[PDB]
RNA sequence: CGGCCAACUACGUGCCAGCAGCCGCGGUAAUACGUAGGGUCCGAGCGUUGUCCGGAAUUACUGGGCGUAAAGAGCUCGUA
RNA sequence: GGGAGACUGGAAUUCCUGGUGUAGCGGUGGAAUGCGCAGAUAUCAGGAGGAACACCGGUGGCGAAGGCGGGUCUCUGGGCAGUAACUGACGCUGAGGAGCGAAAGCGUGGGGAGCGAACAGGAUUAGAUACCCUGGUAGUCCACGCCGUAAACGGUGGGUACUAGGUGUGGGUUUCCUUGGGAUCCGUGCCGUAGCUAACGCAUUAAGUACCCCGCCUGGGGAGUACGGCCGCAAGGCUAAAACUCAAAGGAAUUGACGGGGGCCCGCACAAGCGGCGGAGCAUGUGGAUUAAUUCGAUGCAACGCGAAGAACCUUACCUGGGUUUGACAUGCACAGGACGCCGGCAGAGAUGUCGGUUCCCUUGUGGCCUGUGUGCAGGUGGUGCAUGGCUGUCGUCAGCUCGUGUCGUGAGAUGUUGGGUUAAGUCCCGCAACGAGCGCAACCCUUGUCUCAUGUUGCCAGCACGUUAUGGUGGGGACUCGUGAGAGACUGCCGGGGUCAACUCGGAGGAAGGUGGGGAUGACGUCAAGUCAUCAUGCCCCUUAUGUCCAGGGCUUCACACAUGCUACAAUGGCCGGUACAAAGGGCUGCGAUGCCGUGAGGUGGAGCGAAUCCUUUCAAAGCCGGUCUCAGUUCGGAUCGGGGUCUGCAACUCGACCCCGUGAAGUCGGAGUCGCUAGUAAUCGCAGAUCAGCAACGCUGCGGUGAAUACGUUCCCG
């Protein structure tokens, strides 16, 4: 990923709408021997995401690394996975397991910041989250850790999912103190979104 | 290696047109030497100023020199003072009287030797080489009508020590096919590391047009 | 033109002076290179000697010796683990004319005579009678033929 | 002031002299050796060596494993 | 076929005695040691003795695991189902511990047929202390004990509860049809969801979901080793470290390459032929040794009649010597100029120096022109093809190589491109989680094969006329060629059969030609750090008083050798003399050069005529045919070598040219191991022209035509 700075009298770049969030995590040259020597192709593993905490998972390949990172970036946008929150945090401690990434995404009190592995911490970057708390256990890769770490928001779910499975009417769910962390969160929704509408 | 036939040296007796014409016995040996310092001649300024092809269609001793280019503004400059100085110089070296006519390609990106002009002129101006072709591309995929096109570069490429050869196309550019009216240009980059010679293969279309 | 099965193999035309396909065949095959006229030469004249010394058809005293010096079975040298094998094997009969005349040629060849035309003269006579060595070369090839029979059952 | 790991160019030696925490750099065009400019990080300090915890879920109570990767006693009966 | 003890059965092998009966048997990839000819092997009868149990018998039964199969009898262990009669949690696991525990091995005593470590001989091999062969002791067997190990493996500790199924087979209970089916409890296999796993896989007989107890692991070596202890008759087992050293050692799967793996295919790959090379002489090229110098490159296939399509001087890069400095060649600066430069004379090997004649063209400031003196600088066939570009070879004219988008997989990747058939071919059809494309293959192009239309000189000459000497030679003619333009024509198009009614294949017709008619040109993605800084271009490094440059002479041609490609041969299908018939293509300006004359002949003198369908290369050939002679021989074969005598080219044929004449007259009697080319106008043989070139090392190279074969049964073997 080289010579990106320029000006082009052509006829577009073609910028446009969804200024989505994007990270690429790894790249390695994947060789494959064939008659007479080594093909040699790339491989980038595409994150990209808004920051309500829509996540997408894209890997491409392409024997170009901007082709590669493209071919990422369409499939992630084929391909994007809803990630529930509080506030800005996660909503309870899960473990993640892609067979052999185990990811430990634990919530934390606000200010804190993400700490996470670079792996981790991209696909949380590009996500919704300011302020969690999660380790990589094992694997110690960069697609087991991401694919876990997605796994691992896939077993995210809801207060209000919660109850809803148990037929519980809310306070009857959750513990107080992440009521009142959702009566903070919508606060400040309430007050940037009608900041937003003036 | 690749043992590839000049393309332009392989359709001359069907398709592409010779660049010198005239008839010539036991006059064939002056007439060859002169061609060559013309075409000396006419490498420097006009490998500046954008030059393409050069014919020579010799009548009765006169000449006339021709040259195909993509900027009719630099190789005519002040009228008679950028023409007149090589059309003159042209008629000091050779011992006869030159008829200069000079005339414009109505696309640039769609003649193979000024797609190589223009890819090696940027590859000496330490661009990025796959950025290059890649962009040597796009444009002339295009834009007229032009049915294939395929770049190779070899030589130190981004002043690496290894002599790795690229190869990027798009279409259909078939070789052994003698209906094809197929444009080649190789023109050589001049970086300081070295010379990076590129190799522009243009397939227009399927046309005889006999 | 092995490998993809028969290949097929030009007709051949029989002689003026006899009208035979043998004559000719044996023509074709006395040509040292270049010369078949002269080959025709040598062969006309070897069998009009053959004219002189029998006083009958020539034709007949060839096809005789070619009948005398024609063999039945060859030998081959096909090699089954370490051990190479003389295998006898059927003998077509173009391959039986082919080597009947080219043994006659051969061993006209070898024979003492001044010119051509008396060694080729002298071993069709001596082959009509069956007192050439190119009858004992018959006789040599059914040897190694009948000495090597058990080995003939591959049926290859 | 290769990579991790913020920070790059020329000159000089070209499997030498040397470097290095690991991966590894030196075979007359080294951003990895020596000198120079320049940059970066610290600052009355800044590097090295040693010793310990950490990262190491690498002795796993919290928090690991045992078909083939290290790992199921040859198989039973039975005392604590 | 759970175990132990006891008794017994037959087939087979070996030996033994006795018949019958003769020279081989045995053994192997092929053989030989070996047993025989004293009576073997073979066959028949009888006898001994030992061990193992054909068939039933297998993905089957039983046992805790080792393990267990001839039969019968005796003693004994466990399992399963059914009823629920009894006891009433008595269950599970189990550190240490005791017991069982294949084979080999160990002790004492028996037994010893077959097999058989060790051990011989034989063979194979470079060598076998090996495989293969012949013999052969401990052992294998039984009684009584030791030992305690195995890939003792389901590579899966024991118990328990649960979690879709489908189909086999083993043991037993029952409801229904009335053996069939169902349901059930216990067993053992194959396939399969969910779930699990790193992946392969597992999957109600879990590697799934959980609980209980035990064993065990903590990077690879060092090492299951030392030290110590325990057991053991011993071999050894058990328990079990450290220094030190390495930056890994591993698991599964992927793409390739590879195989003395499998299948299916092809190619002068072998076979069938024909002709050669390797031995002789020479011609060329290379190695090596020489040398003042033997310039430089190219060393498996794919270097070695190759860069060279022309080494006396030149070329030329090398050597001894003589010169030389802005240089042999450019261009930018300064600075003077006015001619530069020329045509000579002289001295010199020549480069060069010194004398003699000519002295500029515009303008008024210079330019065209050079020399100086400097200055940048030119110049390098100096180095690096492991810094490159360009051009090229090769795998191979082999059939392949990829990509896009979809799906499969954590991923490398796969799929497509595999399968069925077909093809010269990833050619093409039919299927199939693929659907399509692209570069190749084919086609487009040239030449060759037939005809139609056009077509008339320099080309043809039939029908006409005229020639006479010499012929289309000449008036003439488009008829035949032929020359070069356009066009038709081969498409499985037409008929028969196989084809899945698809592709395609076997035959037939028409046709000049039949199935890519023949041959070209055409080299995919890449390989080999292949070739070339000496064609050229070029990055970097080096020389700049020489590694530049100018000339004479020398060398690149040397020669005790070794290789490699060619040519002439070794004779009678031949040699030599005489007569005679048929080509194709080409070449030509300070070139090709005729008749005539002089030579023996290279050639000399001369110039007809042609920038050439015209003239010249003679109307063109040679091998061919007719005739004569030679008589199998070191020759009337063979021409190397050497002597004399010439001609031509060039300033110059000494080192180093070709050709002719006279003489001279060697090796050589078809060529060891090995090896090469070729499948039809081919091989073989016969001349002809060309490029390079003043001349030629041309027997080379590229082409042209003449005469013209044999064989291919077929994929076992060698090669790709």
């Amino acid at each position: 990923r080289g010579r990106r700075d320029d000006r082009g009298g052509r006829g577009r770049d073609g910028g446009d709408k969804s200024n989505y969030i994007e990270r690429v995590v790894s790249i390695n040259r994947v060789s494959k021997v064939v008659k007479g020597g080594r093909r040699f192709s790339f491989t980038a593993l595409v994150i990209v995401g808004d920051g309500k905490g829509m996540v997408g998972v894209g890997y491409g390949k392409a024997k170009e690394v901007p082709a590669a990172i493209a071919k990422g970036v369409e499939e992630a946008r084929k391909n994007f996975f809803r990630v529930p929150l509080i506030g800005s945090t996660i909503t309870h401690p899960v473990q993640g397991e892609a067979a052999a990434g185990v990811v430990m995404l634990r919530p934390a009190s606000p200010g804190t910041g993400v700490i996470a592995g670079g792996a981790a911490r991209a696909v949380l970057e590009c996500a919704g989250v300011h302020d969690i708390l999660a380790k990589s256990l094992g694997s110690d890769n960069a697609i087991n850790v991401v694919h876990a770490t997605v796994a691992a928001l896939k077993l995210l779910q809801r207060p209000e999912e919660v109850a809803a499975r148990r037929g519980l009417p809310i306070e009857d769910v959750a513990p107080a103190g992440m009521l009142k962390a959702r009566r903070e969160s919508e606060a400040l929704a309430a007050a940037a979104a009608r900041e937003g509408s003036a | 290696m690749g043992q590839k036939i000049n393309p332009h040296g392989f359709r001359l007796g069907i398709t592409t047109e010779w660049k010198s014409r005239w008839y010539a016995d036991k006059q064939y040996k002056d007439y060859v030497k002169e061609d060559v310092a013309i075409r000396k001649l006419l490498a420097t300024g006009l490998e500046r100023a954008g030059i393409a092809d050069v014919e020579i269609e010799r009548t009765r001793d006169r000449v006339r020199v021709d040259i195909h280019t993509a900027r009719p503004g630099i190789v005519i400059g002040r009228r008679g003072t950028e023409a007149d100085r090589i059309r003159a110089d042209l008629e000091k070296l050779t011992g006869k009287q030159v008829q200069l006519n000079i005339l414009e390609v109505k696309n640039p990106e769609s003649q193979a030797q000024l797609v190589a002009q223009g890819v090696a002129e940027q590859l000496s101006n330490r661009v990025a080489f796959r950025r290059a072709m890649r962009k040597a591309i796009q444009s002339a995929m295009r834009q007229p009508n032009v049915k294939g096109i395929r770049v190779q570069c070899s030589g130190r490429l981004g002043g690496a020590e290894m002599s790795r050869s690229e190869f990027y196309r798009e279409g259909r550019v078939p070789l052994h096919t003698l209906r094809a009216d197929i444009d080649y240009g190789l023109y050589e980059a001049k970086t300081t590391f070295g010379r990076i010679g590129v190799k522009v293969w243009i397939y227009k279309g399927d046309i005889v047009g006999g | 033109m092995p490998r993809k099965g028969p290949a097929p193999k030009r007709p051949l035309v029989n002689d003026p002076v006899y009208g035979s396909q043998l004559v000719t065949q044996l023509v074709n095959k006395v040509l040292l290179e270049g010369k078949k006229s002269l080959a025709e030469r040598i062969v006309y004249g070897a069998l009009e000697q053959a004219r002189e010394k029998t006083g009958t058809d020539p034709v007949v005293t060839l096809k005789r010796a070619l009948d005398n010096v024609k063999p039945a079975l060859e030998v081959r040298s096909r090699r089954v683990g370490g051990a190479t094998y003389q295998v006898p094997v059927e003998v077509r009969p173009d391959r039986s004319t082919t080597l009947a005349l080219r043994w006659l040629v051969n061993f006209s060849r070898q024979r003492r005579e001044k010119t051509m035309v008396e060694r080729l003269a002298n071993e069709i006579l001596d082959a009509s009678n069956g007192l050439g060595a190119s009858v004992k070369r018959r006789e040599d090839t059914h040897k190694m033929a009948e000495a090597n029979r058990a080995f003939a059952h591959y049926r290859w």
